[PDB]
């Protein structure tokens, strides 16, 4: 139906002279019964674009989906992100995990992750699940195919799904100690997961009165202009840009190769977020963050806000700063907290041979 | 039986000049680098041969290699063997967490199917009970019953070839070897080769690492297998390469010379006086006979029926990645 597309295109149409305020009303509608969540709500959208396939002829091929994990202290949001993240994607099954027996996470009959072929499995109260049911997922959730020959019957079976869980961080978290010790996980299994966001509650005297006020009065969407969204709508978008095939470009590539032989060794490179796995996820992301604002070719936009969500991805050790992902709200002019995002990083990365043009390119739109 | 145009395939890629590099950088081109590791594999899938001397008795011995390769997460050590087990007559693909030891032995079992092939198993390290089921079919060359062992044996010929992890994740570089491998000295003598695999942060192979992930998605024996830039390697299809070990193991049964004898002789009394001193695993007579294994399994896949001077001198080199040459 050309209805649908016109109403896209026009829509995102409308907002050429200001290209982020359309991803920020986008971003706005997920999850709209929460207050704030900046980045969270960016990461949700980022990993449920979804990435491109690519097969090698004669026998392998890589992975091409995302994956995301949420630690943080009771009370904060996790079950009310993965049930509504649950429902916008068209299939889907929703587990409890620990109550969850081996026939569900592997084959028996179909399970779980066999049953959600190109869908999205969440995952709750992954801190005890059932250690050899934890270990029985590292071959399907890294190359996307089961291998069992139980029972002397040799089969195998395909498992195309993006893990979305969320665990508990079991004994008094700690600024230091990365999760590696808190949440005890071998480095094998934590090292898979794209991005690992720390929800930390702390002193604050103002968002505590801002949430006391949202709950009490109960103001759903205290922006009470009729933009939002109607979840149909959502639907159907997260349904359409799952079609388009962005391609890369030169003024892209370059920025992701200099930042991880950078990375590769600052100081510490931490312990398990410095393999090889950490080239083949910037551009997972990279690519998908081009699927979600209409367009097919990355540019260095992209890859300058890709850059910025993976470093506060990594907690502690870092070579920008960590910033909570609590304390974020919607910035009120998004252009130029781009702005000075390019200035600063383009700088001790040394490429400024782009920031001229970028900044020549960012003058006459 | 194979068609005249495959016989006459099979003699044009005989002809070829360098053979080994168009089979050892051929049968997984994705992965970029460990030349060794593949070459382990290559002269793995075609094997040795099988002695049946004292024809009244026998009592013969088994003709083919194990490979274990244990490493470091993300080196890619489970690509490797996925081609490995696609290019082969026979193969078998299964995990180490959904079996059992009634699964890979006789309940037909894993390793029954895989006879005259490869039974390639993953997550070798995870199996804690299933250690002590597969030390008789790797040696006996046969398994028996399972119920109550009341004779009823069938054969079980096996290559396996395993893959596994160290006990704490990133193994360090501070302890000894026997510690961060949790085997005891029995299922470590087995295997013929157990490379050693570690990450370590250089600049130069980060460098061209990188490049070579990007563009996908968009003399001693180490130098003279690795290809300089600017040439091409255009490899064989893994149809063809198929066809290949299947006339080679078939059609030509390799001897030792005493040309090539003398060596093998020397290497051994030179590693025993050296490391019956020195603290490692002990070398039994198993490695003499399995120096003689792999020296005539450097001779099925260049199709001839000898073992010269050169070829004893490369399961030399290749054998110094496992033992002294690592054990530092
Ligand atoms: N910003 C917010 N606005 C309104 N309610 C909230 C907010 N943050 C948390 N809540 C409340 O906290 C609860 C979330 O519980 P949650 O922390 O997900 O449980 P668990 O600790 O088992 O994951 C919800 O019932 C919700 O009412
Ligand atoms: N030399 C390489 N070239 C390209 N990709 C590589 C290389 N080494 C590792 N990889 C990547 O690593 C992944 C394989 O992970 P792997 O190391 O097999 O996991 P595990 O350590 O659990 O066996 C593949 O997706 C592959 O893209
Ligand atoms: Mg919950
Ligand atoms: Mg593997």
């Amino acid at each position: 139906d050309e209805e649908v597309q016109k109403e896209f295109e026009d829509f995102w149409e409308y907002y050429k002279s200001d290209p982020f305020a359309g991803r920020n009303v986008i971003l706005a509608s997920l999850c709209p019964q929460v207050f704030g969540m900046y980045l969270v709500k960016l990461a949700v959208a980022m990993v449920l674009a979804g990435g491109i396939q690519r097969t090698d002829a004669t026998g392998t091929r890589v992975r091409g989906e995302s994956h995301l994990l949420l630690v943080g202290d009771p009370g904060t949001g996790k079950s009310q992100f993965l049930k509504y993240a649950a429902k916008i994607t068209p299939r889907s099954v929703l587990t409890t995990g620990i109550g969850s027996t081996s026939a569900g996470l592997t084959v028996t009959e179909a399970g779980a992750l066999v049953l959600a072929d190109a869908g999205l499995c969440c995952i709750d109260q992954f801190n005890s699940l059932k250690e050899h049911d934890r270990t029985s997922i590292h071959e399907a959730m890294e190359q996307q195919t089961i291998s069992v020959a139980k029972a002397g019957l040799v089969c195998k079976l395909n498992t195309r799904t993006t893990i979305l869980a969320a665990t508990n961080p079991k004994g008094q978290y700690d600024p230091q100690e990365s999760v590696s010790v808190n949440i005890a996980l071998g480095s094998p299994l934590l090292s898979r997961f794209d991005l690992i966001l720390v929800l930390l509650d702390t002193k604050n005297e103002d968002w505590d009165r801002i949430i006391s006020s949202f709950i009490l009065e109960n103001k759903g969407y205290p922006s009470k202009s009729e933009k939002l969204w109607s979840m149909e709508k959502m639907k159907t978008y997260f349904c359409l840009i799952r079609n388009l095939q962005p391609t890369l470009s030169d003024v892209g590539n370059q920025v992701l190769l200099r930042y991880y032989q950078m990375q590769r060794q600052s100081d510490c490179r931490n312990a398990a977020r410095t393999t090889i796995r950490l080239l083949e996820s910037l551009i997972r992301l990279a690519e998908a963050h081009a699927r979600l604002m209409f367009r097919d070719t990355v540019t260095l936009e992209d890859a300058i806000t890709v850059v910025s969500v993976m470093e506060s991805s990594m907690q502690g050790g870092a070579l920008l700063g960590g910033v909570n992902a609590l304390h974020t709200s919607f910035p009120e002019n998004p252009g130029e907290q781009y702005q000075r995002q390019c200035e600063l990083i383009l700088e001790k990365l040394e490429l400024q041979s782009l920031l001229s043009e970028e900044l020549r390119r960012l003058e006459r739109l | 039986e194979f068609s005249l145009k495959d016989l006459y395939a099979i003699q044009e890629i005989q002809a070829e000049e360098n053979l080994f590099k168009l089979i050892v950088n051929s049968l997984c081109p994705v992965i970029f680098g460990h030349e060794l590791v593949k070459a382990g594999l290559a002269l793995a899938l075609f094997g040795g041969s099988q002695k049946y001397a004292d024809d009244k008795n026998r009592i013969p011995i088994r003709g083919d290699p194990h490979i274990l390769v244990v490493g470091d997460p993300g080196l890619g050590k489970s690509q490797m063997l996925q081609a490995a087990c696609n290019v082969a007559p026979r193969g078998v693909y299964v995990c180490g967490n959904t079996t059992t030891t009634s699964g890979l032995t006789v309940t037909a079992g894993a390793l029954v199917l895989g006879d005259q092939g490869i039974c390639g198993i993953d997550q070798f390290d995870k199996m804690g009970n299933q250690h002590q089921a597969l030390l008789e079919a790797m040696e006996q060359q046969s398994i028996s019953l399972a119920k109550a062992g009341v004779v009823c044996s069938l054969p079980a010929r096996t290559s396996i070839i395993a893959a596994a992890n160290p006990v704490g994740g990133h193994y360090n570089k501070a302890k000894t070897v026997s510690e961060n491998l949790k085997m005891g000295s029995a299922l470590l003598s087995r295997f013929d080769l157990v490379f050693i695999l570690l990450d370590t942060p250089n600049e130069h192979h980060d460098h061209l690492l990188s490049e070579h992930v990007i563009a996908i998605r968009a003399k001693p024996l180490s130098e003279r297998l690795k290809v300089v830039p600017g040439e091409t390697i255009d490899p064989i299809p893994h149809q063809l390469l198929r066809k290949y070990i299947g006339y080679a193991r078939q059609y030509v049964y390799p001897r030792l010379s005493t040309e090539a004898a003398r060596v093998l002789q020397d290497f051994y009394l030179e590693l025993r006086k050296q490391s019956q001193r020195l603290n490692s695993s002990p070398i039994t007579t198993r490695q003499l006979e399995s120096l003689i294994r792999l020296t005539e399994a450097r001779a099925r896949l260049e199709l001839r029926e000898e073992a010269t001077k050169e070829d004893a001198e490369d399961i030399v080199e290749i054998m110094k990645y496992s033992m002294l040459g690592t054990y530092s």
